[PDB]
């Protein structure tokens, strides 16, 4: 009920006598976290895929094996408007947290209605014999506008697709054929003719073209989801730096807590921690910034109630030892710690209630009672 | 606990620009995807068009371009800033939150939000209509004592027969919105034949918009 | 981090007193007399101590491997002027001690001229750094450099250490303490237990160093010392760096 | 794109019954699909997640299955708070997730005759020159009936329109009260105005037409 109740319910008693008794023990606790964690995103294939001059064909579709990275898709969003982000299977606000197997970077350009037939379980001309996804294909289909670098004037012929396949297509298979293929009943081996041609036509890339025919660049990302150890993680989050407060730091994978402050040491361009004659965590790097941090334990210390007697009177006072009065009535800063209920006189007395470093407390009448 | 105020409200004409709000608290705002579903009178849930986190932002093929997302963690609230609206875009609208497992992507949408009104047309001043029923042609006994309400443009407005002694008959009829832009609901009372001499069944109407209470009944 | 401290650890260092088996493996004869090439094949016992002496090339590469033939993995530690070339890829090896020719070192030819490619085979991982571990350009005119190396293999990733220390004119050995500092700490996974060196001339030639100090050709100053784990007593100084040590065994 | 063909607007169903929704997709979009339920009047709330597992509070035997293309909500147990209209989410069908038409669950009932009455417009009403006709139908479970507007012995409909209420707690009846509007002229030059009540609880459809 008051702290002279904390003495009673310890001592064991009722009537407590006139002295100072320690009863709890003050400790600070932790309000915020920081999760400043360093080995961030780096360098990636992901990039100079998106950014080139001529990515692949439509029947000669290019594969990149995308790994030991940490996969950060947010580089791709900040990019030209696209005119299809798709995606199959996979939630496109899950990317930066969900650790992929493998990836595999599908680029193609086709028209501007050949977007549309490109989907996992979407048949037709392009999307059915050149470059077919299966019914289980968790990816994203990214396209864009690419009238500027692949629009040359009259007719940019170097893209080339395939027609007329024996066969239907199978996931993921490589075509780059170029035998000649026949309707049926006519021997063609190596010349072209009427109902014979060879199995691969020019793209018209166009200005006077509408749209729909326009050069779009597609590049299909294949998630792999399996339960191997994965290759392309998520990149790892970091809150901000707050220093003078005791908190819960997660620097370098040490988790720890205490006040994080400024030092003057100098540690070795290698040295990233370092312990104290006590082999105890004393000061650590900033992850992404090689600061030199201080961390130190978090603010503690013992409760004492200063009881002048039941018999006497009732009002009494808490001695937060190792306090400098700023971890949390009258408040005097002492040599021992913080005493809060009482105030300091300039006078000199004998030492009734010894409270530490020449301090003493005892009940005197003032002109009132405390 | 978990709740999402959208108390943003809308008043705009067709050809402007409103700024809508969705506050959530309750849960980590940093750490969840807002959404903005649409729910329009008589349909469906229309689209989502959410943000994300990492600079993540979606639209839809039929939405893009007339409308921008801008998540702001200051306040805890998101907003929803459109260019010049067509007629079509008069619905309510809402504002989930989408959440999938902690290592899939199943996502469900479980936290919802409260609903914004939003119309786009011109006020004007009700009108009753009495329908005097002289014909007792009918089965007998049941009697369809109303009042037409009718060009009416502002939606809450409520018929009170005289609550009280209304006996439980009053009919709210939906507000079914005319070509020309205004609504026309009926507020009938389910009394028998004989009551028709008694007393006088006021059919007093209290339009809280326009604020002009009806008279002049049957 | 330690400042003003008296740590001490287990982990694999050098005896202190120890003997060192010191290969002089150079090829230099003002009368064109017959020398031979050293290049034995010495056994990997977790750990080493090449602290060779060179100005501009003498000793470029530290293959490990133990049945390094046809079936082991390298490490392909050549650490031409451009950049380091580590890469545990599976590579056909060869029984020439030498890269490509002690002699012929004209700029005529390749930067390094890899004439040690056999095949080459399929591969697991490879690390391409950009900071070179052979900082020197004989700016000094006079003063050569050391080169300490000490490597290691653990359970785990491997250890590189090095440290440019002065080797000015002295009588033998410069007698005095360096401390080593890890440069990279990149995994490895193979049963390493033997190990052999390659010596070879790089391509910018410098002018005749008729002097004892110039022409590194016949300068040779090969040093390998095994390892022992004992405990090491560290004194750290104020400003974190280790001044001397204690055997303590 | 992946369409979702959800079942008819019209399922009508008591307190206790095995109602099944079946959510059938035009593709495989294997086992990813959401069930959501909107009472008229609040937001919606999530009753399925990923089409097999039930994420929270909704313990009134709420089973999913599905295989494929073979999702189904069989209800073995109704209640009367989970009355609704129902939507079924394709996750594996477009960042843009589409949401399902709708499946509304009615309460079953006996029939009851529709009382009709038709109420010519105001007195007032036709001195201001527009004129509205209403012919009331209350009191009818099979909410499938028609309102045609027989003006002198033609089908002159168009300008007519309807709306039903929501459904009664004791009485689970609707209400429809559709309103001719037409003009000062169309009114004093007509005298037939037989509102044709073609509906299948009535045996015999009455047409009650007043005359001036």
């Amino acid at each position: 009920l008051d702290p002279l109740s904390e003495t009673k319910c310890t001592l064991k008693s009722f009537t407590v006598e006139k002295g100072i008794y320690q009863t709890s023990n003050f400790r600070v606790q932790p309000t915020e976290s920081i999760v400043r964690f360093p080995n961030i995103t780096n360098l990636c294939p992901f990039h100079e895929v998106f950014n080139a001059t001529t990515f692949a064909s439509v029947y000669a579709w290019n594969r990149k094996r995308i790994s030991n990275c940490v996969a950060d898709y947010s580089v791709i969003y900040n990019f030209a408007p696209f005119f299809a982000f798709k995606c199959y299977g996979v939630s496109p606000t899950k990317l930066n947290d969900l650790c992929f197997t493998n990836v595999y970077a599908d680029s193609f350009v086709i028209r501007g209605n050949e977007v549309s037939q490109i989907a996992p379980g979407q048949t037709g001309n392009i999307a059915d014999y050149n470059y077919k996804l299966p019914d289980d294909f968790t990816g994203c289909v990214i396209a864009w506008n690419s009238n500027k670098l692949d629009s040359k004037p009259s007719g940019n012929y170097n893209y080339l697709y395939r027609l007329f396949r024996k066969s239907k297509l199978k996931p993921f298979e490589r075509d780059i054929s170029t035998e000649i293929y026949q309707a049926g009943n006519k021997p063609c081996n190596g010349v072209a003719g009427s109902n014979c041609y060879s199995p691969l036509q020019s793209y018209g890339f166009r200005p006077t073209y509408g749209v729909g025919h326009q050069p779009y660049r597609v590049v299909v990302l294949s998630f792999e989801l399996l339960h191997a150890p994965a290759t392309v993680c998520g990149p790892k989050k970091s809150t901000n730096l707050v220093k003078n407060k005791c908190v819960n730091f997660n620097f370098n994978g040490l988790t720890g807590t205490g006040v994080l402050t400024e030092s003057n040491k100098k540690f070795l361009p290698f040295q990233q921690f370092g312990r104290d004659i006590a082999d105890t965590t004393d000061a650590v790097r900033d992850p992404q910034t090689l600061e030199i941090l201080d961390i130190t334990p978090c603010s503690f210390g013992g409760v004492s109630v200063i009881t002048p007697g039941t018999n006497t009177s009732n009002q009494v006072a808490v001695l937060y030892q190792g306090v400098n009065c700023t971890e949390v009535s009258n408040v005097f800063q002492t040599r021992a710690g913080c005493l809060i209920g009482a105030e300091y006189v300039n006078n000199s007395y004998e030492c009734d209630i010894p409270i530490g470093a020449g301090i003493c407390a005892s009940y005197q009448t003032q002109t009132s009672q405390s | 606990e978990v709740r999402l105020v959208e108390s943003g409200g809308g008043l705009v004409q067709p050809g402007g620009s409103l700024r809508l709000s969705c506050a959530a608290s309750g849960f980590t705002f940093r750490n969840y995807d807002i959404h903005w579903v649409r729910q329009t009178t008589g349909k469906g849930l229309e689209w989502v068009s959410a943000v994300g986190t990492s600079g993540d932002t979606y639209y839809l093929d039929s939405v893009k371009g007339r409308f921008t997302i801008s998540r702001e963690d200051a306040k805890k609230s998101v907003y929803l800033q459109m260019n010049s609206l067509r007629a079509g875009d008069t619905a309510m609208y809402y504002c989930v939150r989408g959440d999938a497992s902690p290592d899939n992507i199943y996502y469900y949408m479980d936290v919802w939000g409260t609903g914004t009104r939003v119309i786009v047309s011109s006020t004007k001043g009700p009108s009753v209509f009495p329908l005097a029923p002289s014909s007792k042609s009918t089965s007998g006994g049941t009697a369809a004592l109303g009042c037409l309400v009718k060009d009416y443009f502002p939606e809450p407005v409520t018929v009170s027969w005289n609550s009280g002694a209304l006996t439980s008959g009053v009919h709210t009829f939906p507000a079914v919105l005319q070509s020309s832009g205004l609504y026309s609901l009926s507020s009938v009372v389910t009394v028998p034949s004989s009551s028709l001499g008694t007393q006088t069944y006021i059919c007093n109407v209290n339009h809280k918009p326009s604020n002009t209470k009806v008279d002049k009944k049957v | 981090f330690r400042s003003s401290v008296l740590h001490s650890t287990q982990d694999l260092f050098l005896p202190f007193f120890s003997n060192v088996t010191w290969f002089h493996a150079i090829h230099v004869s003002g009368t064109n007399g017959t020398k031979r090439f050293d290049n034995p094949v010495l056994p990997f016992n977790d750990g080493v101590y090449f602290a060779s002496t060179e100005k501009s090339n003498i000793i470029r590469g530290w293959i490990f491997g133990t049945t390094l033939d046809s079936k082991t993995q390298s490490l392909l530690i050549v650490n031409n002027a451009t950049n380091v070339v580590i890469k545990v890829c599976e590579f056909q090896f060869c029984n020439d001690p030498f890269l490509d020719v002690y002699q012929k070192n004209n700029k005529s030819w390749m930067e390094s001229e890899f004439r040690v490619y056999s095949s080459a085979n399929n591969c697991t991982f490879e690390y391409v750094s950009q900071p070179f571990l052979m900082d020197l350009e004989g700016k000094e005119g006079n003063f050569k450099n050391l080169r300490e190396f000490v490597f290691k293999n653990i359970d785990g990733y491997f250890k590189i250490y090095s440290k440019h220390t002065p080797i000015n004119l002295e009588r033998d050995l410069p007698q005095g303490f360096s401390a080593l500092e890890p440069l990279v700490d990149l995994p490895i996974g193979i049963n390493i237990t033997r190990f052999q060196t390659l010596l070879a001339l790089h391509r910018s030639y410098l002018t005749p160093g008729d002097s004892s100090s110039g022409w590194t050709a016949g300068a040779a100053a090969y040093y390998v010392g095994y390892l022992q784990p004992r405990t090491f007593l560290l004194k750290y100084n104020e400003n974190g760096t280790i001044t001397d040590a204690v055997d303590c065994a | 794109d992946i369409q979702v063909t959800q079942s008819p607007s019209p399922l009508s169903a008591s307190v206790g019954d095995r109602v099944t929704i079946t959510c059938r997709a035009s593709q495989t979009i294997g086992k990813y699909l959401n069930w959501y339920h909107q009472i008229p009047g609040k937001a919606p709330k999530l009753l399925i997640s990923a089409a097999s597992t039930l994420h929270s509070g909704v313990p009134s035997r709420f089973s999913g299955r599905g295989s494929g293309t073979d999702f189904t909500l069989t209800i073995s147990s109704l209640q009367p708070e989970d009355f609704g209209t129902y939507y079924c989410q394709q996750s594996y069908s477009s960042p843009p997730w589409t949401f399902g038409q709708g499946t509304k669950v009615e309460i079953k009932r006996t029939v009851a005759a529709p009382s009709v009455f038709i109420f010519p417009p105001s007195d007032e009403q036709l001195k201001s020159g527009t004129a509205s006709v209403v012919c009331l139908l209350n009191n009818f479970y099979p909410r499938e009936a028609k309102v045609q507007w027989k003006v002198d012995n033609a089908l002159q409909s168009g300008n007519s329109q309807e709306s039903v209420t929501e459904q009664d707690s004791k009485d689970s009846t609707y209400s429809l009260s559709s309103t001719l509007t037409l003009s000062k002229a169309d009114y004093e030059k007509h005298k037939v105005y037989a509102c044709e009540v073609t509906h299948q609880g009535l045996s015999s459809p009455v047409t009650k037409s007043f005359n001036r």
